């Protein structure tokens, strides 16, 4: 019932008629008839963009920091893989920021909730009331002090495109990490370094057929 | 009119030649109800299909043993195929008896309940496990090559092609038991002694099936 | 009314002449159901394709590379890429191209628009003859060359199945084989190296070896149905 | 109409109005249990209340049985911890368990007679003026009220989808938890070291060769 217009993530094929391109990246994939109910749907919806946001900062702060590692760039804690970056001994114990964390983050998720729960109840802040968020933003995209540089004003169609095709390439790459570091022990860029060393005998199917 | 397995003999008022391979043969009126008839008809392709299964795995892998490729006769298979692959039987018997249990019990509340498993409950599946006719499956899945959708003449002539060489292949792994428990070798080794001296060589002289000669 | 397989017999009725390399031959009726001739045109055509090119491809490689055996070029290649890099390549690229033709099959018309370039694409087609740029030239008619496509790949499958079991039996390539058969007509032929009559069965020897060993692995190589040979 | 058995006949009494608005209804019956209407009522609330015991109880066995595997706790086995406990305990379990009976007692108490007469424990100044939200709600064995601190049984959308979702993950803990009795006396070992022993050879450590589950082979 998906008309044919919109974009298809098989082309030729019949798509769920409730993924009808209201949502930003909306190529109808849905095999299997999760976010078939719009209760259900509405949650996935927010779940793929808090997903997705802390996934591209998450890559961008595994790259990045090795990449400047390599170059030369010397800080105490450069030559820590991201797996040990937890080992590392800071400034405070790790249980004690920890539960600053956690506090911290109560505080703004539950904002960030209570406008889910009801659009633009949260646009205001609690001890300066002068100030507030502009009264059209909508659950996920919060706008205001949010969008400084006030990019959204533009073609904003194009960037909720731009940035949940970012965000889904990003949530890919970190399940990278995790299964690349699990099985070579090493850090991401020294895997590409040895596929780029020799491409053909390094495929997944060469390195793990020799394990086992 | 049609021919009977007993020439003259008229045949039973519960056979009326619809069925396939039908040649009026019940003396013990064993099918003599019609909802009992219909579960037998199903048990007679079942029994016959394995049964030409299992013919044509026993002779093949029999005719392997001759050449000399290694195979062993079908009385020793299972014992082969466990050892040399190291496979615990007990497991092996379990995975059977849950796939098989799967899906012949699939076959059995269609017959309770014809068209029940075509409603889509068994993953989404809602039309190849509607049936055709009771015993014959069709659909895309058990006739991929639509040869029951195509002519409906020669399907009929098909269908008489299965009983008949089922019946054949069951009175055939009859005769490999019965042949292998009066002999003690295998199937092609007894054809090739028969071959060999066809007078002197037969069941009226092995000693076991005639124990007055 | 047209050429038949058997002259003077009558064609089943499903079958009428209106494909290419209509000869009236289906002595199983496999044809009879309207969708499983659509599915069944479509892999005559890609295994003729298929075996044509493959048909080629021996005879060339033995007289340009007569030392190599076509049946053993899989291990005898060497290549820096590597067995698994070859094939990582090999099953994307096919995958890609397998699933597009598949596609069209089962839908047609909805895979003709080309994925990055928008402006181009493939003009209306029937299933199985891509248009456009698959076919910048054409020699004639459509018509005759379809029947003389299929005319020769029919040939070409019979020829590639050829190759196999003279391989098999004989050990050696297809044109070495032929030489073979002209030196030595009589005593070459299937009938004059294999009999079977009741109470003696001789075969031909499987002339490939049972296993191939390739860097470090075995790969079992066994001959096609030696047990049922003549 | 999903069921347990497709093509099999359900149960009269399990195809009626009020017996179809139970979550997890498919048809199974086969011992004819519920055929009496007041039955059923009872042996729903006996479900929910094993469900959700069975739950919390499989939870305890196995978060803190992987956690232990992991490092992170140190716990013995669920068959040991209770011996362990009692050690570096103020109490005997004579004194421990007695003291459970009294607070279960009491809290099950009021739990039947609610079942007996619904909403009879908001009976004016029987308690100390808490009585006004143990009324429960409309729906027997889903009190709600305190027992619903977040109040997610208040969306009208989402409450039959929340009912089937306890249902089902409190029947498959139940059988969770008989598979960890069966598989102790079986194989002598912990649940998480009986799932690690599977994956290591499934085919060959299972129950078809654990030499007591299959005693004729
Ligand atoms: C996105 C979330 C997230 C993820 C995926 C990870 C993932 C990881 N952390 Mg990290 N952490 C995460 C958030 C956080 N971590 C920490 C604090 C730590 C610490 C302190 C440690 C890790 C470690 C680990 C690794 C655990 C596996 C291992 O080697 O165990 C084996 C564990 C050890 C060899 C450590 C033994 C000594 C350690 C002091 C014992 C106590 C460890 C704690 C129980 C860890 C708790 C982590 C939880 C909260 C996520 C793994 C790479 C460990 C690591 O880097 O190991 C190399 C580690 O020691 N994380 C904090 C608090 C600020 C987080 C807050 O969100
Ligand atoms: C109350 C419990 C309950 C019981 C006793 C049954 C009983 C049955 N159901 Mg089931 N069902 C039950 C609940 C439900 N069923 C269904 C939906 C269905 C359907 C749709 C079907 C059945 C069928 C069957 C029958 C299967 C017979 C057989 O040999 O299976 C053999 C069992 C198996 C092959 C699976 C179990 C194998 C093993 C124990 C677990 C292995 C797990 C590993 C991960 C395996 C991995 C191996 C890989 C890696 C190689 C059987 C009578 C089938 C039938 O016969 O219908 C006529 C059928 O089609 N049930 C639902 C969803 C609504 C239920 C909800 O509670
Ligand atoms: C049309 C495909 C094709 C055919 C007909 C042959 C045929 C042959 N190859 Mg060749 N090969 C083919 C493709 C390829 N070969 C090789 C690599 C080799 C090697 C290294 C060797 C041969 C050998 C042989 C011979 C003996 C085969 C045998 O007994 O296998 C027995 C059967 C098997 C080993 C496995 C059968 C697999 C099955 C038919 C298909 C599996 C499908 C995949 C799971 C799907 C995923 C893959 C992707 C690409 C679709 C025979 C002449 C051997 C030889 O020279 O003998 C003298 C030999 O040593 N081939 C590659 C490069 C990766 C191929 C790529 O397409
Ligand atoms: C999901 C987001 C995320 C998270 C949870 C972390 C977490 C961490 N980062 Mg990373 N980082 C991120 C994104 C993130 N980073 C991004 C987007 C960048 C920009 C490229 C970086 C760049 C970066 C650097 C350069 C370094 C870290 C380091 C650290 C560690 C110490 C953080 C600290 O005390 O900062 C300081 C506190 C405040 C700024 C407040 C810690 C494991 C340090 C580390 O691992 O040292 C061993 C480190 O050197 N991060
Ligand atoms: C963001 C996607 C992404 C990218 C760019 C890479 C890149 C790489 N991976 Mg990694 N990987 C990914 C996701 C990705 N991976 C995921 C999701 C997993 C978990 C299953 C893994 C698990 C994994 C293992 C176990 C190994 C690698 C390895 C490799 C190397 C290539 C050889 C190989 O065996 O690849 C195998 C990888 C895949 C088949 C990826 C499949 C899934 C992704 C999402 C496909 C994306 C396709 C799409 C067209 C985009 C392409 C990339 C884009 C930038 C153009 C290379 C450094 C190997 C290595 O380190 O060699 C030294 C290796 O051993 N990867
Ligand atoms: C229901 C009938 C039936 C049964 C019970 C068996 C049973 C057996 N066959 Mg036989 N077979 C059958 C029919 C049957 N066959 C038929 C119809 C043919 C074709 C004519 C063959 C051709 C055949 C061959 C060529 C071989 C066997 C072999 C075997 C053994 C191992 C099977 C295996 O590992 O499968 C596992 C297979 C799969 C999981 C894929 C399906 C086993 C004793 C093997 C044997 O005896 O080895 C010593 C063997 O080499 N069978
Ligand atoms: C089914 C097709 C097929 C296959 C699988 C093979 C396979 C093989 N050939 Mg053969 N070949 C074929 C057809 C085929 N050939 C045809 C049609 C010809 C005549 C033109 C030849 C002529 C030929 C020669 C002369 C030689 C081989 C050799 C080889 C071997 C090594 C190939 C190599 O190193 O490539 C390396 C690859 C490249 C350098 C790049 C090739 C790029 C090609 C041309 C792209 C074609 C794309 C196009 C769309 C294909 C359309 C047809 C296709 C759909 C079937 C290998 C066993 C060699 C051999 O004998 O080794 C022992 C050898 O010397 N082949
Ligand atoms: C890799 C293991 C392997 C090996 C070493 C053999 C070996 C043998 N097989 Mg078996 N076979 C196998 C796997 C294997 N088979 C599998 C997986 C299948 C199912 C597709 C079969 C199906 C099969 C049949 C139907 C027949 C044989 C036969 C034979 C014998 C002659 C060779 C032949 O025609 O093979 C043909 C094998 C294939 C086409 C598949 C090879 C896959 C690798 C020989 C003893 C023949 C025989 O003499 O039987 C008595 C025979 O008729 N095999
Ligand atoms: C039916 C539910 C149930 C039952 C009967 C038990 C029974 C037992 N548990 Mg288990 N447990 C359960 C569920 C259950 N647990 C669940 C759901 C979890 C979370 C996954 C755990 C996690 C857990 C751990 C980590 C440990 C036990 C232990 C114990 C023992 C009692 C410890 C004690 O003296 O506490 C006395 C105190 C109380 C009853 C009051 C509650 C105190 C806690 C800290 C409040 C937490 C509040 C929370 C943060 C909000 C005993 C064998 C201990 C054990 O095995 O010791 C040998 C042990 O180490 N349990
Ligand atoms: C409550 C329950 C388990 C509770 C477990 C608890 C509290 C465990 C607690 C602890 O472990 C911890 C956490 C930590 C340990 O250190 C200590 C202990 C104390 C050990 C299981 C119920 C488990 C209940 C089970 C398995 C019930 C199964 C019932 C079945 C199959 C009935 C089937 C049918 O009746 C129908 C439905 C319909 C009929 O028509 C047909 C038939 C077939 C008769």
């Amino acid at each position: 019932k998906r008309d044919a217009a919109l974009p298809s993530w098989m082309p030729g094929a019949d798509l769920p008629g409730y993924l009808n391109g209201t949502l930003p990246g909306d190529f109808g994939f849905d095999p299997l008839y999760l976010g078939q109910d719009p209760v259900k749907l509405k949650w996935y919806a927010q779940a793929e963009l808090m997903n997705a946001r802390f996934a591209m900062l998450a890559v961008a702060g595994i790259l990045v920091p090795e990449l400047l590692s390599n170059i030369g760039f010397s800080w105490p804690g450069a030559g820590v893989a991201w797996y040990d970056a937890g080992k590392f001994e800071y400034f405070a114990p790790a249980s004690s920021l920890f539960g600053v964390q956690m506090l911290l983050f109560a505080w703004v998720e539950i904002r960030r909730y209570q406008d889910f729960v009801k659009p633009g109840s949260a646009n205001q802040d609690p001890i300066f009331t002068n100030n507030k968020l502009p009264d059209g933003n909508e659950p996920g995209y919060p706008g205001g002090i949010f969008d400084p540089f006030g990019w959204s004003k533009g073609d904003i169609k194009s960037l909720k495109l731009k940035e949940i095709k970012n965000g889904r390439l990003a949530m890919l790459a970190f399940a990278g990490f995790i299964g690349q570091a699990y099985t070579t022990g090493t850090t991401p860029l020294k895997n590409l370094s040895t596929h780029l060393a020799d491409p053909w005998s390094t495929t997944v199917w060469q390195n793990d057929l020799a394990r086992l | 009119v049609r021919p009977v397995w007993f020439p003259g003999n008229p045949p039973p008022a519960h056979l009326d030649g619809s069925l396939a391979g039908d040649y009026g043969f019940d003396p013990l009126f064993l099918g003599q109800e019609p909802q009992t008839l219909k579960w037998y008809v199903q048990a007679e392709l079942v029994h016959g299909r394995f049964a030409m299964l299992g013919a044509a795995g026993i002779i093949l892998t029999s005719i392997g043993a001759k050449v000399g490729l290694g195979f062993p006769e079908w009385y020793d298979a299972g014992k082969v195929v466990v050892e040399k692959n190291n496979i615990d039987f007990p497991t092996l018997m379990v995975i059977q008896f849950y796939l098989m249990g799967w899906a012949e019990t699939k076959r059995w509340y269609d017959f309770k309940n014809p068209g029940s498993q075509a409603d889509g409950s068994f993953l989404g599946f809602t039309e190849e496990f509607k049936g055709l006719e009771n015993g014959y499956p069709g659909g895309r899945f058990f006739d991929p090559m639509g040869l029951s959708r195509g002519d409906a003449a020669k399907y009929q002539e098909y269908k008489q092609k299965e009983v008949k060489n089922g019946r054949l292949a069951m009175i055939a792994c009859l005769g490999f038991a019965a042949q292998y428990a009066a002999t003690g070798k295998g199937p092609l080794d007894n054809l090739a002694d028969h071959l060999a001296d066809p007078n002197h060589v037969n069941f009226a002289t092995n000693g076991v099936s005639i124990p007055i000669a | 009314s047209r050429p038949l397989w058997l002259p003077g017999s009558t064609p089943p009725a499903h079958l009428k002449g209106d494909l290419p390399g209509d000869f009236g031959f289906d002595p199983l009726g496999l044809g009879a159901n309207a969708e499983s001739l659509k599915w069944f045109k479509e892999s005559e055509l890609v295994h003729s394709r298929w075996a044509m090119a493959a048909v080629a491809g021996i005879l060339v490689q033995e007289i340009v590379r007569p030392d190599v055996f076509w049946y053993n070029a899989g291990k005898e290649v060497e290549s820096p890429l590597g067995p698994l890099g070859l094939l990582a390549v090999e099953f994307f690229l096919m995958h890609w191209v397998e699933v597009r033709r598949w596609q069209d099959l089962r839908k047609p018309g909805s895979v003709d628009q080309d994925p990055i370039f928008s402006q181009y694409k493939l003009p209306p087609h029937e299933v199985g003859y891509p248009g456009g740029v698959f076919a910048p030239f054409i020699p004639g008619d459509l018509a005759e060359l379809k029947v003389k496509e299929i005319k020769n790949g029919r040939l070409a499958m019979l020829a590639f199945v050829g190759f196999v079991m003279a391989a098999q039996v004989t050990g050696k390539g297809p044109i070495a084989a032929l030489q073979e058969h002209l030196a030595d007509p009589w005593g070459t032929t299937i009938f004059s190296k294999a009999a079977v009559v009741p109470g003696q069965a001789v075969a031909p020897p499987c002339k490939i070896p049972a296993s191939v060993s390739y860097k470090g692995i075995e790969i079992p190589t066994p001959c096609f149905l030696q047990g049922l040979w003549p | 109409r999903q069921s347990w058995l497709p093509g099999s006949q359900i149960p009269a009494h399990l195809d009626t109005p009020a017996a179809q608005a139970l979550a997890g209804n498919f048809g199974f019956d086969p011992l004819g249990l519920g055929k009496d209407p007041v039955a059923l009522r009872w042996y729903q609330q006996a479900e929910l209340i094993h469900c959700r015991t069975a739950m919390a109880g499989v939870a305890g066995i196995l978060i803190p049985g992987l956690l232990t595997k992991a490092g992170a706790l140190n716990v013995p086995e669920w068959y040991d911890a209770g011996k362990v406990a009692i050690e570096n305990s103020f109490a005997p379990w004579g004194s421990l368990l007695a003291v459970q009976l009294f607070l279960c007692g009491f809290v099950e108490a009021k739990r039947w007679q609610d079942i007996r007469k619904p909403g009879s424990q908001g009976e004016p100044g029987s308690f100390l003026g808490f009585e006004a939200s143990l009324k429960g709600t409309s729906e027997l064995g889903y009190p709600g009220g305190p027992f619903d601190p977040l109040g997610l049984s208040k969306e009208a959308d989402k409450w039959a989808d929340w009912k089937l979702k306890e249902v089902k993950n409190g029947r498959l803990a139940m059988l969770a938890f008989l598979g960890f009795v069966a598989q102790k006396y079986a194989t002598g070992a912990g649940p998480v070291d009986n799932l690690a022993a599977h994956l290591k050879d499934p085919w060959h450590v299972n129950y078809a060769t654990n030499g007591v589950s299959l005693p004729f082979l």
